């Protein structure tokens, strides 16, 4: 149910392409374009830890640690879903962020949220003056009512729980013209 | 004194510390500032990853100085 709401369905492990995929609202992002991402993000690090030198013990002793971008089960991270939003002139930060929190906006007047629970990622975002939660583990979006939204979000302070808000012009897509008014 | 903390993403946050403080506790400063918890700070500093336990003097960070700051979160 909901047909006109593009809700990419969860294939085994790829949550953050799934959450990416569903707040920009189509098949925007694909393996090999994560895994890139990625992988210059693992060469940048590589970089300044090359500042000490290619022969010292640090350096060495880093190129035998498991990237902090993408595992070995395939789980992409925070820095990489950062670069991906960077493509589509997207920012992210933790709505914890007190620089945010004291802009004083209300959660019901952003437009997408990601969330990570125990290391899944989803997204969450508005359709016209309706907010869905576009999990990937869910049969279809779901609606969630305003007045539970900030509620929804404040899971933050569970160990569980890092949410974060996605600022800007997000593209246009079909259900966003349709839920408007 | 006022160092700086440049993430690989764009944001450089800029943090007063002093050289007694331990890297531990300008993970916390982190936190406090921007948010980001602890667990998901990786610090870099010359070419070495900073150990929770030593202070900035231990690293010869001084005024002015450029930490870079790698998040550490995964998910799926
Ligand atoms: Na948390």
């Amino acid at each position: 149910g909901m047909d006109f709401i593009f809700h990419e369905k969860q294939e085994g492990f790829l949550c953050a392409q799934h959450c990416l995929n569903n707040l920009l609202q189509g098949e925007y992002f694909s393996p090999v374009e994560l895994a890139s991402i990625a992988h210059q993000l693992d060469e940048e690090e590589r970089m300044r830890m090359a500042e000490g030198g290619v022969t010292s013990e640090e350096y060495l002793a880093f190129l035998q640690q498991p990237s902090e971008n993408m595992d070995d089960t395939g789980f992409f991270s925070i820095q990489v879903i950062s670069n991906a939003l960077k493509f589509w002139g997207l920012e992210i930060i933790h709505f914890n962020n007190p620089e945010y929190q004291k802009l004083g906006i209300d959660p019901i007047n952003e437009r997408s949220f990601i969330c990570n629970y125990k290391q899944h990622w989803f997204t969450i975002r508005k359709f016209g003056k309706h907010w869905f939660n576009l999990n990937s583990l869910l049969a279809g979006p779901e609606l969630i009512s305003d007045t539970c939204l900030a509620n929804f979000l404040a899971r933050l302070q569970q160990q569980a729980y890092s949410v974060f808000v996605v600022k800007g012009d997000l593209p246009d897509c079909e259900a966003d013209q349709l839920l408007q008014i | 004194m006022q160092i700086f903390v440049k993430t690989l993403t764009g944001k450089t946050i800029t943090l007063e510390v002093e050289p007694s403080d331990t890297i531990e506790n300008v993970k916390a400063k982190i936190q406090d500032k921007e948010g980001i918890p602890p667990d998901q700070q990786r610090l870099i500093f010359a070419g070495k990853q900073l150990e929770d336990g030593r202070t900035l003097s231990d690293y010869n960070i001084q005024k002015e100085s450029t930490l870079h700051l790698v998040l550490r979160l995964r998910g799926x």
